């Protein structure tokens, strides 16, 4: 059944997330780390915190959305291509890019991308689209995934969901959203970007003037926006990063294991009978199938999957 | 396996990383545009075999 | 005026040093403070630039007073148990060969607590004095040479801290004046050992 | 924030949580539990992370994977809010290893119960 | 048997070579859970077992989570874990293959869990047994 050459491009697109201050002067003065060096085989230690006279400190960056999980890029076989096609625009007429959409969004409102920054203090977010939009969360610290929110953050969480799904869906449309978290800094915070694997050191971002501005991996912020896979089970503990068998990274073992139904693969070996079920779920109050959920949720991930 | 049947491997080596080392390009914070220039020459080689 | 000594060897492979070292400092620091003792040198015979060894020696004018530290209750019960090797009191073969292990409290500023807290009294100072707080930073990245760790607990304080030892190379010997710790402090205490292996 | 409200012999954990919130105080329960979350957070990362916001899976049971968690979290709990010890996890629904013929069940004071009933 | 268990406890920083979170159980106690008799009869716990643990479970109420390891973050094997919930060994390898229970290093893919290595900390493997409610337990009095 599976191809040769079949393989799909992911339809998020985050950038780097810069760390920076602003001054009376100067509105974007990159955060930098501290080297030390010791010994001629010189290990580097690098430690970053808050500067004594900063109490705003601010993580930035940009989420571009293409609509790159309609088609696979690249098929051998023309019926799977159609299949696939039929099941994706199946799948958008139902209305199931909403639901992820909103699972995205809400990642992006409560601050998961700040990973260990998240809720060190009282943090707003301000969410600036390409359509002239301008979204403001005020405090993440009063939201949460299982909390029911005031009217204002789900007005937001609606709108923002609507213009992630319409870029999702829509081939024609190029969407774009500039993504600032304003967090109140006390007195030299520690602060936790991505560190290199290789001694202890940071990622950086060297600006135009030559100075270095510790920041997060894009992979990173994209493992935080796209960490909401609770279907794995019912009552689920924690959401997972999207992974094909389920992979939990803190605990060690896959939650979708390959002897199990529910990795991608299994569930992929079953796409006609998910499409007559998707055909039967349209007109109807019928939910939706967590396994296309889970598929979808891939497929938006994207990947150069069987072979 | 080539059939789809799973292999027994220890499940904590599944969630187990790879170590890439790749080159990244990212345009530096607070450039408003980027730019790619080729220069393109073209002659009349079609009418004649070389 | 012949400098005595001792040295006690960790023999599992598995064993942590610096928790160690500690614990045996801890005890020479508590027996000096108890008895009185001024003079008192710990010295690494098997010091390396990867680690400290398993070795450590304390190094004393009288032979009674380390004779006396050598049976105190850990180090029996150590040996008992066998993971140390304590060796009977020797003299020094009083050649040359000195050498002096610093507790250099300057690695402690690489760490951001100590930033945070050095900046914190600054700021306090600055603030008494009556002047605006406004702390200039540095140009040139913070160059240490290499240094090895000592896990010690404050039991005043229940505190946890670490001691940043480092190794200098000397001629010949100087006066035995050190701190609490034997430990010849960079400027305050002037005092060597012999190098041992 | 001190509740001076304590647990009767029969009362479930979710009724004893809502009387502490019925003292005015905190709002509502979601206000209590992001404030208590903040504090966690600041205490212990695992037992924030096992510590639910919601009042719905709050008992051990909903719990399969961070039972352990879960506890410590509801310990550190008692610990915060001046209750006694053990207070909240006599009235938990806990944890049962008998199966009622391939049915899972649930442990309350000295009697386990079948999950369907 | 309490001060017998007791001096173990004030005199375990004297033994250390190591760090607390490294070091096993077994080191320090010597032997006192995997020789207790065995509860495979009926899941009927014997007089020994209920005296032991209920001696475990006040040491880590006596210890808390703190930054500094202490004496209830020594390594326990699974075979002393089996023991200590009172289930099969097989059973306790199935809660570590669902990541119920979590080791306490990551072994690097090809390492399938030596049986007698130290492998799970004292601390959650107790909190894992009072999630589950036994009748004399010291919560209710």
């Amino acid at each position: 059944e599976l191809c040769n050459i079949l393989k799909y491009d992911r339809s998020l697109y985050p950038g780097k997330a810069v760390f920076f201050y602003k001054t009376a002067d100067s509105d974007f003065v990159p955060l930098e780390a501290d080297i030390n060096k010791i010994r001629n085989n010189i290990l580097t230690l690098e430690e970053c915190y808050v500067p004594p006279n900063v109490e705003h400190i601010f993580c930035r960056f940009s989420l571009r959305v293409q609509a790159n999980s309609l088609v696979p890029s690249g098929c051998s076989d023309p019926e799977v291509f159609s299949l696939l096609k039929e099941l994706a625009e199946t799948f958008k007429e139902c209305g199931g890019y909403k639901e992820l959409a909103v699972r995205y969004c809400r990642n992006i409102l409560i601050g998961t991308w700040l990973w260990r920054n998240q809720n060190t203090g009282n943090t707003q977010i301000e969410i600036k689209t390409s359509k002239g939009s301008c979204y403001l969360i005020d405090n993440t610290r009063k939201l949460a995934w299982e909390s029911k929110w005031a009217s204002d953050d789900l007005k937001v969480l609606e709108e923002l969901s609507n213009e992630i799904e319409s870029a999702l869906t829509d081939p024609n449309v190029f969407w774009s959203a500039d993504i600032t978290a304003k967090i109140e800094a006390s007195f030299c915070q520690e602060i936790y970007p991505s560190q290199i694997l290789n001694s202890k050191q940071f990622v950086k971002a060297k600006c135009a003037d030559g100075r270095y501005a510790v920041s997060f991996n894009s992979v990173k912020i994209g493992a935080a926006l796209q960490s909401i896979d609770d279907w794995w089970d019912e009552d689920a503990s924690k959401r997972l990063r999207v992974h094909e068998f389920g992979a939990d990274k803190e605990i060690g073992v896959a939650r979708r294991p390959p002897d199990s139904e529910q990795n991608f693969y299994s569930i992929f070996k079953n796409t006609e009978w998910y499409l007559s079920a998707l055909k039967n779920c349209i007109t109807n109050n019928e939910k939706i199938d967590p396994a296309i959920y889970y598929l979808f949720s891939v497929l938006i991930k994207g990947g150069m999957f069987q072979k | 396996t080539p059939q789809f049947s799973p292999k027994n491997i220890s499940p904590q080596d599944l969630t187990h990383n790879n170590i890439l080392t790749l080159e990244e390009c990212y345009v530096p914070p607070n450039v408003e545009h980027i730019f790619c220039r080729f220069s393109l020459r073209v002659q009349a080689n079609s009418l004649v075999p070389s | 005026m012949q400098r005595y000594y001792f040295t006690v060897h960790f023999l599992p492979k598995q064993a942590n040093l610096a928790l160690l070292t500690g614990r045996c400092i801890s005890i020479m620091h508590g027996f000096i403070l108890k008895h009185n003792i001024e003079g008192m040198g710990v010295t690494f015979p098997a010091w390396s630039d990867s680690s400290i060894g398993n070795e450590i020696a304390f190094v004393y004018t009288d032979k009674e007073i380390l004779n006396t530290l050598k049976d105190q209750a850990y180090f029996v019960d150590m040996q008992d148990c066998g993971f140390f090797k304590v060796s009977q009191v020797l003299a020094v073969p009083d050649s040359c060969e000195e050498v002096r292990f610093i507790r250099n409290q300057a690695v402690a500023k690489i760490f951001t607590g100590e930033s945070r807290r050095r900046l914190k009294r600054l700021q306090k100072r600055a603030l008494a004095r009556g002047e605006d707080f406004n702390p200039k930073k540095i140009e040139a990245p913070r160059e240490i040479d290499i240094f090895h760790r000592v896990a010690m607990t404050s039991k005043s304080s229940q505190e946890d801290y670490i001691l940043h030892i480092q190794k200098q190379d000397v001629d010949c010997q100087a006066e035995p004046y050190f701190s609490n710790y034997g430990l010849a402090s960079n400027e305050k205490f002037k005092g060597t050992v012999p190098d041992l292996s | 924030f001190s509740p001076k409200a304590r647990a009767f012999s029969d009362e479930s954990l979710e009724s004893y949580l809502l009387r502490v919130v019925s003292e005015n105080f905190f709002d509502s329960y979601e206000g209590l539990s992001l404030a208590i979350r903040e504090e966690l957070h600041e205490l212990d990362f695992e037992a924030h992370g096992a510590f639910p916001v919601d009042l719905k899976r709050l008992n051990v049971y909903h719990a399969k994977h961070n039972s352990h968690f879960r506890m410590r979290a509801l310990g550190l709990l008692e610990t915060l809010l001046d209750l006694p010890r053990y207070e909240l996890q006599k009235l938990a629904l806990l944890k049962s290893d008998i199966k009622f013929n391939s049915s899972v069940a649930l442990y309350n004071n000295g009697v386990d119960i079948p999950l369907r009933f | 048997f309490n001060t017998e268990l007791d001096e173990l406890s004030k005199n375990a920083e004297m033994k250390l070579i190591d760090l607390f979170n490294k070091t096993e159980f077994k080191f320090i106690f010597g032997d006192a859970i995997l020789a207790c008799p065995s509860t495979q009869k009926q899941s009927e716990s014997h007089f020994i077992y209920r005296a032991l643990l209920d001696y475990l479970v006040t040491l880590v109420e006596s210890n808390p989570k703190t930054k500094k390891p202490n004496a209830a973050d020594l390594l326990v094997s699974v075979l002393e874990a089996a023991t200590l919930l009172g289930t099969s060994v097989e059973q306790v390898y199935r809660l570590y293959q669902n990541g119920i229970l979590q080791t306490a290093f990551r072994h690097k893919m090809n390492q399938r869990i030596n049986p007698y290595k130290g492998a799970f900390f004292l601390r959650h493997v107790i909190e894992y047994k009072t999630s589950f409610g036994n009748d004399k337990a010291r919560m209710y009095l």
